RNA sequence: ACUUAAGCAGUGGAGCAUGUUAUUUAAUUCGAUAAUCCACGACUAACCUUACCAUAUUUUGAAUAUUAUAAUAAUUAUAAUUAUUAUAUUACAGGCGUUACAUUGUUGUCUUUAGUUCGUGCUGCAAAGUUUUAGAUUAAGUUCAUAAACGAACAAAACUCCAUAUAUAUAAUUUUAAUUAUAUAUAAUUUUAUAUUAUUUAUUAAUAUAAAGAAAGGAAUUAAGACAAAUCAUAAUGAUCCUUAUAAUAUGGGUAAUAGACGUGCUAUAAUAAAAUGAUAAUAAAAUUAUAUAAAAUAUAUUUAAUUAUAUUUAAUUAAUAAUAUAAAACAUUUUAAUUUUUAAUAUAUUUUUUUAUUAUAAUAUGAAUUAUAAUCUGAAAUUCGAUUAUAUGAAAAAAGAAUUGCUAGUAAUACGUAAAUUAGUAUGUUACGGUGAAUAUUCUAACUGUUUCGCACUAAUCACUCAUCACGCGUUGAAA
């Protein structure tokens, strides 16, 4: 007789495991990798991986033609997984109602990837005025987008930078924040004060990254140049903030405040004293396609570098903005809600407006023991929370706390609400002279 | 409810949880009612006798508590209560024996 | 030089078993998640185990201590103290709660372990260095040699321990296996002699040939760094959380659900191979039996008997004694679909268990999944959900491939069996034990390690350091209508 609350399920993001379209699948298999025996393409999609191994780097575009082929085989998928759940976490946080953008921009290394998965998820019937796809690595990735592209159903816009004379309303980044391992702290803010003159009035932002240390401090970095924390302290909520120009989060960010997860330089990670760390991704699983599965066997991709699965986890970083409009109404409404507008200090346990824009964020696997759930939040506080929840404080909301993955919103009450030590490696990031000093004044105290 | 068991059992002297003191009631009862078991169990299945003697027998069998059942007790480790893994020869789970084998704990016991 | 590559021997498209995952579920207890791959423990999940779900029920609970009472025994001089047991009392106990709960520790993996310190001595004003040497040799630190160095301690080696061969002792040779057992000791890290090759010239090494030998294998044994690990079930401590419930008990349910995907194993897909039979009983080892083991016999399936499976009855033995238990492959005969390569009728023969002539004459007699019926076994209980037998049923599985396993060895392989642990009961898993007993040769590639050469503005040591930029001020100086 117990079931989900329409609450809590409005509070749940996308579940289902997921899969390309059939049609893109079976295209992928027949042309992109068909002509070619597996051990080249194996060499080549090696040659890629091991040179992101490396702690803390980036994508990089396609340089040749086989390369080409190689991210279409072995990278291509966990794009689409990450855009593919961004993308329907943008349409329920807006509601499906809201989410019907008619000027598309996307911006990546694969083939037009967030287009494709655009296409997916809006349906066969979405037909907007303007689907520009700005593919970065190579002219003959353009081609096989088409390939991609054909088999969904052209008025997709291959183009190889972006159109300088117009803005949009629905913009896609993947991989797009960072080109340098070094120079990271600031080709973030020309990265993204590029693409945000772009962005029209009521427009969307989506910008996916890796889902490593490096992409999560980009993300953070972006949030944080975006909207100045610190220039609004003591201000609760979301509010659509300055950079005529506002722009709020979405998600996954319940609040507009400091990152509690947040150290500046990715290095930290790196080292010994930083290997406690945690960093803010999220998770998926996607379908093996079959070019997938054909793709990864022998010693090159199949054994350890130094059972198999029919799905990748793909891990990966994510921030959604949304730009307001412009009107007397809303300006003036901003002004007015910033200032008049005490909306408290939202203290620890807090569920802030209780709604979809200030529920708390489930950002690790809850831990579910008989009778109590506990989950590490990201709480439209600011904060870094802990929550219980238990049958003997209620039968309704432990039922569903029972059910809630990482990654969805928790929209109930709990009984224990404490502060979360995920953050406790974080606050802790002329003795030569007295060391001379002291061996000399030792040396001369021993006579 | 002082007593979580239905009969006042004396404690083991070594390691104490509550699996442990779960087995050691149940031993315990089945040590009491042994005899009695048997004698059910023979009268249930002795075909020279009258067919209701053995079906009031095998009643009275499946009325009694769980707790009289030979089949219900396991061997657990004595010094960690761990319940696999455990050789009878010396009533120990496999690390313990190992640990009290390498200490000399364990009478005549060598590395191979 | 791990790895690759080559060669040899396999396994590998199906069914089932067993795991993991996904989905499902009241629960399907728990396990991974920084982009190649990878959530994966079971010496036994019906109840128990159990950690999970449902429903009931318990509330100082398993502990220690305090304070009262109610008895019960000992002692005072009759009340009292002393103890023991119950009841209550509250500090609490309890927690398969938390690793986004941190420390040590420990454990695993990997790198290095002929090297690190100390003492003297020697060189340089000194910080420092200790010099041949970037030595020879071996598969290997293996075996040697050498130097302004020489020692010591550890480490390594020797040593030690198994095994093997031999000696002594022991056994009243019916606990018999004296072809044995198990104590002690010995042995080898083998040695000698020539010849040819090389040599740092022999008193060296290798090969060959002789000589003496039983002599041919294996294990353990220290530290130092790096990373991983909370079924860390290799702990402890601490922190934090629950305290009518995140503790505790009972009944039932689940962990066994089924779209998929994958790992491992078992049984197969027939003739260098399966089946049946083989009684003065072809030929083992290593284990087990007081929380047992089950002999022979009898009865039923069942058919003269045998075989096989149960039941009845429990002989012996708690064991060098008796039992589990007559090992099995091997070997011999017979049989075997595809196969008209056969069977049968007549003749026929100096092939007679046979020959000849003329006539007729893709799944089997492979495989054993699934399902039906009737029995049986253990257990209090076999419904979810166990094992066995009989009568039926009789599926997929044929061709070629990714893929992968192991590699001189008593190893692989084996339609060779045997035993034990964990059980009341269930092994195709695990660990042991013996029987039979092979093939092949290694061009290649190599992370990584150790020596080295060279440079060095770095020394918390390149995630280094300097240089320069941009802003903010506070100075100083110069030229000046
Ligand atoms: S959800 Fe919270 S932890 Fe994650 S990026 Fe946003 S503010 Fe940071
Ligand atoms: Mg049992
Ligand atoms: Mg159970
Ligand atoms: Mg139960
Ligand atoms: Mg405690
Ligand atoms: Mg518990
Ligand atoms: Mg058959």
């Amino acid at each position: 007789e117990l079931r989900l609350l329409s609450k809590t399920l409005q509070g749940q993001s996308y579940r289902d495991q997921l899969e390309l379209n059939p049609d893109v699948s079976k295209a992928i298999n027949n042309n992109i990798m068909a002509v070619h025996i597996p051990n080249n393409l194996r060499r080549v999609a090696t040659n890629y991986y091991k040179e992101i191994q490396e702690p803390n780097s980036l994508h990089r575009p396609c340089r040749t033609k086989m390369e080409v082929d190689a991210h279409i085989a072995s990278i291509f998928l966990q794009n689409y997984g990450s855009i593919f759940q961004s993308l329907k976490e943008l349409q329920k946080r807006v509601g499906p109602d809201n989410f019907k953008p008619q000027r598309i921009l996307d911006v990546g290394y694969g083939p037009a990837t967030g287009i494709v998965a655009l296409n997916d998820i809006l349906g066969p019937n979405y037909r907007p005025d303007l689907k520009d796809a700005v593919i970065l690595g190579n002219a003959e990735m353009q081609e096989r987008a088409k390939i991609i592209l054909s088999r969904q159903l052209i008025m997709t816009n291959l183009r190889s930078s972006i159109p300088a004379s117009k803005e949009y309303d629905l913009i896609i980044l993947t991989h797009q924040l960072l080109h340098d391992g070094n120079q990271f702290p600031i080709q973030v803010d020309e990265n993204i004060e590029h693409y945000l003159n772009i962005l029209a009035p009521g427009g969307h932002i989506v910008i996916i990254e890796r889902g490593n240390p490096m992409g999560f401090e980009i993300i953070a970095r972006a949030r944080q140049i975006t909207l100045r924390p610190e220039n609004f302290p003591d201000e609760f909520g979301k509010i659509p903030r300055p950079w005529n120009y506002f722009l709020k989060v979405i998600a996954p960010c319940p609040h507009q405040r400091k990152c509690p997860l947040q150290v500046g330089n990715p290095n930290f990670y790196t080292h010994k004293e930083g290997k406690d760390l945690k960093f803010c991704n999220f998770q998926k699983s996607i379908k093996r396609p079959k070019f997938s599965i054909e793709l990864k066997k022998g010693k090159l991709l199949a054994t350890s570098w130094d059972n198999g699965r029919d799905y990748e986890i793909l891990n990966y970083s994510y921030l959604i903005f949304e730009r307001s409009h412009k009107d007397e109404n809303t300006l003036k409404e901003i002004k007015k809600l910033r200032n008049e507008n005490v909306n408290g200090k939202y203290d620890i346990g807090s569920l802030g407006d209780d709604t979809q824009n200030s529920w708390p964020r489930i950002i690790n696997d809850p831990v579910k023991r008989k009778g109590h759930v506990m989950m590490d939040l990201c709480a439209p506080s600011g904060e870094l929370e802990k929550w219980t929840v238990s049958r003997s404080f209620s039968k309704q909301i432990y039922h569903d706390a029972r059910k809630s993955k990482k990654g969805d919103l928790w929209a109930s009450a709990a009984k224990t609400q404490i502060k979360g030590l995920g953050d406790l490696n974080v606050k802790k990031f002329q003795l030569k002279k007295e060391e001379r000093q002291k061996a000399r004044k030792a040396m001369e105290s021993y006579n | 409810g002082n007593f979580r068991f239905p009969i006042k059992t004396k404690l083991p002297p070594g390691f104490i949880n509550a699996r442990i003191l779960r087995d050691n009631f149940k031993r315990q009862q089945f040590k009491e009612n042994e005899i009695l078991v048997k004698s059910l169990k023979f009268i249930a299945r002795n075909m020279n006798l009258p067919t209701k003697l053995r079906l009031e027998a095998q009643l009275k069998l499946n009325a009694l508590p769980n707790y009289m059942r030979s089949t219900q007790i396991k061997n657990r480790c004595v010094d960690s209560g761990h319940a696999r893994f455990v050789l009878s020869d010396f009533r120990l789970c496999r690390y313990q024996f190992r640990e009290n084998a390498l200490k000399g704990n364990l009478p005549g016991v060598k590395k191979g």
